């Protein structure tokens, strides 16, 4: 499992990370299409003997949500990378015609549309 | 019926 907290890793809150947490993630987490992505893929339970050989970095929305809650990221680009990894993992392991690939593509389109309204200049927030 | 059942039928 991927780590969601690390005192040795620089992390903080920015205006963009706060937007991804309170606006973007809040909308994607409740979306109908998000259910296959809300927790890690369990290769043992699902019978995927080659999943962890094909997928080098598993990622799911629950891990991203916990990283946002724990101020794990330093910049919004790190959170964008985790989303990109989650979507691309599905594109790699599954066939282009599989329904789950279209579910990921649709969620990715929503994600990118919501990110378009993100604050364009990243600024660290320290007031609590 | 469950999440695991539907996840299984979807990914396969
Ligand atoms: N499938």
């Amino acid at each position: 499992g991927s780590e969601v907290s690390n005192p040795k890793k620089p992390g903080r809150v920015t205006n963009q990370l706060q937007y991804l947490h309170k606006v973007v993630m809040k909308a994607l987490w409740k979306h109908q299409f998000a259910w296959p992505f809300r927790q890690p893929v369990d290769a043992v339970k699902l019978g995927l003997p080659d999943y962890h050989k094909i997928i080098k970095q598993p990622m799911d929305m629950g891990t991203i949500k916990r990283r946002l809650e724990n101020n794990y990221y330093w910049a919004a680009s790190e959170c964008m990378q985790d989303f990109n990894t989650m979507f691309t993992n599905c594109y790699i392991y599954n066939k282009p015609t599989d329904d789950i690939v279209l579910m990921a593509q649709t969620l990715e389109k929503i994600f990118l549309q919501k990110v378009a309204s993100m604050p364009q200049e990243e600024q660290e927030l320290v007031v609590t | 019926w469950s999440w695991l059942c539907k996840k299984y039928n979807l990914i396969h």
